[PDB]
RNA sequence: GGAGCCAGCGAGUCUAACCUUGGCCGAGAGGUCUUGGUAAUCUUGUGAAACUCCGUCGUGCUGGGGAUAGAGCAUUGUAAUUAUUGCUCUUCAACGAGGAAUUCCUAGUAAGCGCAAGUCAUCAGCUUGCGUUGAUUACGUCCCUGCCCUUUC
């Protein structure tokens, strides 16, 4: 976020600003993570109360997304939503009974269940079919 | 309206290049006032 | 209730 | 004994011997490790653990201090509770008596039980991170630290006051089971430790 | 008979399982002392919860608030500009400007 | 004056708002028995106190 | 099982890391049998301490 | 020789405060139900019914203890704090105790100033410290 | 007269005077029996000399504390140690010097707070 | 001339300060405090808390400290500066103005801590001199001649300017880096004694209801 | 939560079957395990003392223990 | 599961009377600087 | 010279008098 | 909510009206009639607070929180329906332990709690002093960082 009013910064929307500020623009695209954010909230496993979200912006900031939240799909309140999210450093329900979207303390270990399988993303590494890999899994443990 | 007391000085760029003038003129000539053992 | 692609309100 | 000034009974029983809120022997107290045995002291019989002693002047002399004084002074903490040891005091006999009652063994065993058990016997320092020994006078420091931090979070915003979960507390670290939230931390620390070993 | 979970004094809901003072001062114009007032005038046992009442001490109750002098209540006890200096702020803030 | 402790002392009547006292901080006042002093602070309240 | 072990000199000019002492124990139940170990809290000679594995050899951590 | 001194201050308070109870001779004010006893308190007494008798059995055991005390003296030593700067008691219900204890003869007028503890008052608290005792 | 000395013990600014006589084991603090003392908790910190020494040696004395300034556990400690001084002095003046021996020896070896000053 | 007050160890005997605070001190006065320890090369702060005057002097003269510094703040603000010599005085009391602490400069770095070069300046009437002689035997004598750092005491108008700078020798002329605090302190009092002395005599204090203050000049 | 405030018969059967069996008796331990309020469990357990049903052990205002009989 | 909107402003500000002393404190700062 | 003189390393925001006094002593002189 | 209940540093009225005990009135604030003190003598044992005991309440943004606002009862001037400082009732918000980072601290110390004086600088719910309760951990190292000393090598 950065004063003008403070506004999300993006790649095509600003891109004087961030050359002022001297980071590569090319890593100025939050809609990838509004993209996933979209579908991991809209998957079914959400709906079904297995999913939780969790968020480490590139400056190391941690955020705590709560599976109840509905993001808004139109680009433009999404990026409203977070420079409210990151001045004040949560964000209330409509109906004021529960904070959907919360600033937490780094690392991300502590909030993590006790016992959790870790996995990467890895273009690189071997290719694995997902619904055997999550069968040999235990149950207890989390992924 | 009259003032009762000096007022307190401003350290401005020009009394802070003076101060510093002074300093580095005493340096030169190694002029130091300083405590000498007996 | 909010459902598929319903969008939250805009005020 | 009959004096012009009426005394308790009691009073006479403690002029027998010397014992704990007059309740509680420190004869049959016993460490049963024996790296311990010269860090928690017990051999010194005192009425209340109130002693206004100096313990801070040299690098030691913490341990000569009884057990059951340095257990108070770490239940006292957190700011809003700073400066009050008669609080303090007062719990520690609570949770004695609670002792007491839900294990009929001697209330000062349990403690000194627990204090042994939830002791860690090897941590991690950083380099990345390699396992080293820990002393015995640390350890008594982080058993009482562990034990009290324990059982005051789990009382914070429960029902349940400061004597009956820092006597569950004190209860679960001697009998060794995991409810205990000392032995979780302990048996984490030596896991990490083992993992860097 | 049954326990009053619910109950609707002077148009407002009062839950049962609160005390009578501290369920009364949900009423707007209720606080604490007023209502333990009003408690204290009514007869009512304040050990009671409010659900316990009977119908009579209900409408002593509403009686008593409706008529606090009648029960005698104590006196005592019972209940452009910011423009023109924002213009004046204005009209200083230009002229120091001016000497400025 | 309305309030008077030794050397120091609060006055009223001067000013009608807290901004005039800032103008005359360090302002030399005397009383008409004759004692000098100085204007220190406005009080946040009163206004002109 | 863990061993018990007695120190018996406290190492001086080891580089060792600060907040950690380089000692010399020996093993309670072997006098003469004695190893190099590394301390984490206050340590003083006759000072007994648990050794989880009997086998490492200290070694400066820097 | 039992006194009133030897009997623990709770024990004494409350077992006196019992007996003017059931005495039934002590007057109490009609405004005792609608006072706060204090400014600094938030809210009355709850226990509207004795708390003025507890009161009078406290004003009169520090009368025992101190031969001399006036309206004054109670009223700091049974106020408290509201920062908060110890705001003083209310001077109307330790006059209307002292006005009720020595209209019992309990306590009485006193030269120099204050109230006095009356030979009266002083074998009544004396017999009321006796049956506490047992 | 009747035999008698008088003892000072000091904490903080808490200061008691004992006086300490020939008697019927009549022990009071500022006026009240020694078992009224407050807080209650505190109250066997009071009681520490006569269950250490026991209270035979009492029997024959009577004991009278008077104790002011500071807190009340600064007071308590006034008492304690005052009660200590004021027998040990009695034991040193009208008694044989042997038991005298014997009273500091258990004092210190209990705790020495009780015979000497600890002036922070 | 050296005072006679320091005369006796003037050169013998390297001064033993201590720095302490008020009571309840706040967090930037505790700062504060540091720095004028690392001012003083043998300087050492002390923990305020609940300390006595009487005891606290008395402790300090026991353990033959040649002087003891105490600060005053407003809303962690540094205001005052009050100088006590040991055994027997002087104390001089001064306002602190300007106040700048190192803490408010970001990659500062650190101090160096040898025995500074010392420089006063306009100092020419009597009690002038004697606020050098003051001032002057806070530090340890005999400076080493290549020492870096050099602290300056600027008289204008009363007001004493503070500065702490460092140097290097180039070839064509000296380069000074200010290492800070920067303040001015004012004398405004003088006494004859202790600072726990109230009742000392007073020397010298400042006179500010005078018609003649707004112009006049002390030091 | 939803602790029972009101003393309701079945209630009061189950605090006279069940407290005897506890080994420590408090008013944490009535409000965890029989979901009665905390209120009711002071005056319960000043009740249950009357009977004889419970021996006191240490009697402070704030914080009150029990044993069985 | 449940699921609630959440609640954000469109443009955030970081009510008059306080903007009114909000300026009197920068009134009153510059008349203090220009006095001394 | 100014490179090592963060006061007037960099200072922290608002250490310093220069903007506002000098600003001043320019209008001064007009008046 | 009751009951128990303990400090120290100080200040205080002449050509005046300061600290104020005690008595009475007032729900309170306060009013009123007297009284001691120019003070180790009277206010004052400054019966401070926190703190202890017995009770109500009970995990519920609840009897926590008291911001904002309304209505009244009083003091102070002054002649205005002007403000001023207190008390009574009602109203009852954010706040559920706080990101990235960051500051300080070793014994009567960190921390909590109140009382007194505003005595030429500064200070006005701010400065200073006074007193009460009173801890955890370390008290070893140059390994990292930084600063020094010696080689009259
Ligand atoms: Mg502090
Ligand atoms: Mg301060
Ligand atoms: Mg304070
Ligand atoms: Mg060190």
């Amino acid at each position: 976020t950065h004063k003008i009013k403070y506004v999300l910064l993006n790649c095509d929307d600003h891109q004087g600003l961030l050359k002022k500020m001297g980071r590569d623009i090319s890593e100025a695209r939050p809609d990838i993570t509004h993209q996933c954010l979209l579908t991991l909230l809209d998957s079914p496993i959400n709906k079904a109360g297995k999913l939780q979200v969790y968020i480490q912006t590139s400056r190391g900031i941690l955020i705590e997304v709560n599976p109840t939240v509905r993001i808004p799909r139109t680009f433009k309140r999404f990026s409203g939503l977070m420079v409210q999210l990151l001045h004040k450093l949560s964000i209330r329900s409509v109906n004021s009974e529960e904070k959907l979207l919360k600033v937490i303390k780094n690392p991300i270990t502590d909030h993590l269940p006790t016992k959790c399988r870790k996995v990467t993303l890895s273009f690189d590494a071997p290719v694995i079919r997902v619904q055997d890999y999550i069968e040999k899994l235990d149950d207890d443990e989390s992924i | 309206f009259d003032r009762t007391a000096k007022p307190v000085p401003v350290i401005t760029s020009e009394v802070t290049e003076s101060l510093e003038d002074m300093i580095r003129r005493r340096i030169q000539d190694s002029n130091f006032d300083d405590l000498q053992r007996r | 209730r909010f459902k598929g692609d319903d969008d939250i309100p805009y005020k | 004994v009959v004096l012009a000034t009426p005394i308790p009974e009691e009073v006479q029983q403690a002029q027998t011997e010397i014992k704990l809120f007059n309740k509680w022997s420190f004869e049959e107290v016993e460490v049963k490790d024996a790296s311990l045995v010269d860090y928690v002291q017990v051999r010194q019989p005192i009425f209340v653990a109130h002693t206004a002693g100096r313990y801070a002047n040299k690098r030691f002399r913490k341990a000569q201090c009884p057990i059951i004084e340095r257990l108070t002074n770490s239940l006292m903490m957190n700011g809003r509770n700073n400066g009050k040891k008669l609080k303090a005091v007062r719990i520690i006999k609570h949770t004695l008596d609670i002792i007491n009652v839900l294990t009929d063994q001697n209330p000062i065993q349990v403690v000194v039980d627990a204090i042994t058990n939830t002791g860690p016997r090897e941590d991690t320092t950083r380099v990345r991170r390699q396992a080293v020994d820990v002393s015995p006078l640390r350890r008594v420091n982080q058993a009482i630290a562990l034990l009290t931090i324990g059982a005051r979070e789990a009382a914070f915003r429960n029902i349940k006051t400061i004597a009956e979960t820092l006597a569950e507390e004190l209860i679960n670290a001697a009998k060794g089971s995991s409810t205990s939230y000392a032995i979780k931390k302990k048996d984490e620390l030596e896991r990490v430790a083992k993992s860097n070993r | 008979g049954s326990f009053q979970h619910i109950l609707r004094l002077l148009n407002t809901n009062v839950d049962g399982n609160i005390k009578i003072v501290y369920a009364l001062t949900t009423i707007k114009g209720v606080g604490r002392r007023y209502s333990n007032l009003v408690c204290k005038k009514a007869d009512v046992d304040l050990h009671k919860r409010a659900g316990e009442l009977t119908q009579e001490e209900l409408e002593r109750i509403v009686q008593i608030m409706q008529n606090p002098t009648h029960y005698k209540i104590p006196a005592w006890f019972l209940n452009t500009l910011a423009n023109n200096v924002e213009s004046k702020l204005r009209d200083d803030l230009e002229r120091l400007k001016k000497i400025r | 004056p309305y309030k008077i402790f030794k050397n120091t002392a609060f006055i009223k009547d001067m000013f009608s708002s807290a901004m005039e006292v800032a103008r005359f901080e360090g302002a030399q006042i005397k009383t008409v028995s004759g004692i000098r002093g100085e204007i220190k602070r406005a009080l946040s309240k009163p206004e002109g106190h | 099982p863990v061993t018990l072990a007695k120190v018996i000199k406290v190492l001086g000019r080891t580089g060792s890391r600060g907040g950690v002492t380089q000692v010399r124990v020996e093993f309670l139940e072997d006098t003469s049998r004695t190893i190099v170990r590394n301390v984490k809290g206050p340590v003083r000679e006759n000072d007994i301490l648990v050794l989880m594995e009997s086998e490492r050899e200290a070694r400066r951590l820097r | 020789g039992v006194s009133v001194r030897d009997v623990a201050a709770q024990d004494f308070i409350n077992a006196y405060a019992s007996f003017l109870q059931r005495q039934g001779k002590l007057e109490v004010p009609g405004y005792v139900d609608i006072v706060k006893t204090s400014s600094g308190n938030e809210m009355p007494p709850q226990d509207a019914e004795g708390w003025f008798y507890k009161r009078a059995a406290s004003v009169a055991r520090h009368i025992y203890m101190r031969k001399q005390v006036g309206v004054g003296k109670l009223n700091k030593l049974y106020g408290g704090a509201k920062p908060y700067k110890h705001i003083d008691a209310s001077g109307s219900i330790n006059r209307k105790v002292l006005q009720a204890l020595e209209k019992i003869g309990i306590v009485e007028i006193s030269p120099k100033g204050g109230r006095r503890i009356s030979e009266n008052g002083q074998r009544d608290l004396d017999r009321i410290a006796a049956q506490t005792l047992e | 007269a009747v035999p008698s000395v008088q003892t000072f013990g000091k904490k903080k600014s808490a200061t008691a005077v004992a006086h300490v006589k020939a008697g019927k084991g009549l022990i009071k603090v500022n006026g009240s029996p020694i078992t009224l003392v407050e807080p209650e908790i505190l109250r066997f910190k009071v009681y520490e000399p006569l269950l250490l020494v026991g209270l035979d040696k009492f029997s024959n004395i009577d004991i009278r504390v008077r104790v002011t300034g500071g807190g009340h556990v600064s007071q308590v400690y006034a008492i304690r140690q005052a009660i200590a001084k004021g027998l040990v002095a009695y034991h040193q003046k009208y008694v044989d010097e042997q038991s005298k021996n014997e009273l500091k020896k258990a004092f210190t070896s209990y705790d020495r707070t009780l015979l000497i000053a600890d002036s922070r | 001339q050296v005072d006679d007050e320091y005369a006796a160890t003037s050169g013998i005997m390297d001064p033993r300060i201590i720095v302490t605070t008020s009571r309840d001190p706040s967090t930037r006065l505790s700062q504060f405090a540091k720095e004028i320890k690392l001012l003083f090369p043998n300087a050492v702060r002390l923990n305020r808390g609940n300390y006595v005057m009487p005891n606290l002097v008395d402790a300090c003269k026991k353990s033959g400290t040649t002087d003891l510094v105490v600060l005053h703040e407003h809303r962690g603000v540094p205001t005052s500066l009050t100088i006590s010599h040991f055994p027997h005085g002087p104390t001089a009391q001064f306002s602190l103005h300007n106040v700048v602490m190192r803490h408010d400069i970001i990659n500062a770095g650190n101090q160096s801590e040898v025995n500074p070069h010392l420089i006063f300046d306009n100092f020419t009437t009597a009690l002038g001199k004697r606020v050098v002689c003051i001032l002057k035997h806070l530090f340890n004598a005999g400076p080493k001649k290549d020492s870096e750092r050099v602290i300056t005491f600027a008289n204008r108008g009363d007001f004493i300017s503070v500065r702490q700078h460092v140097y290097v020798r180039t070839r064509e002329g000296v380069e000074i880096a200010e290492v800070g605090p920067r303040f001015e302190m004012r004398l405004f009092e003088l006494r004859l004694g202790t600072l726990e002395n109230k009742d000392a005599d007073v020397e010298w204090q400042l006179r500010r209801f005078i018609r003649t203050a707004n112009k006049k000049d002390y030091l | 939560a939803q602790h029972a405030v009101i003393l309701d018969q079945e209630k009061y059967d189950r605090i006279l079957k069940e407290v005897p069996t506890y080994r420590y008796v408090s008013v944490s331990v009535l409000v965890d395990r029989l979901k009665i309020g905390g209120s009711l469990a002071r005056i319960a357990l000043r009740h249950l003392e009357k009977e004889g049903i419970i021996k006191p052990i240490s009697k402070h205002s704030k914080q009150a223990i029990y044993t069985r009989a | 599961i449940p699921t609630h909107a959440p609640k954000y402003e469109e443009n955030f500000n970081p009510k008059m009377k306080a903007q009114l002393k909000k300026e009197r404190k920068f009134t009153m700062k510059e008349i203090r600087k220009d006095a001394k | 010279r100014e490179e090592f003189n963060p006061f007037e390393a960099v200072g922290k925001p608002g250490i310093s008098k220069q903007i506002g006094e000098e600003q001043r002593k320019r209008a001064f002189e007009a008046r």
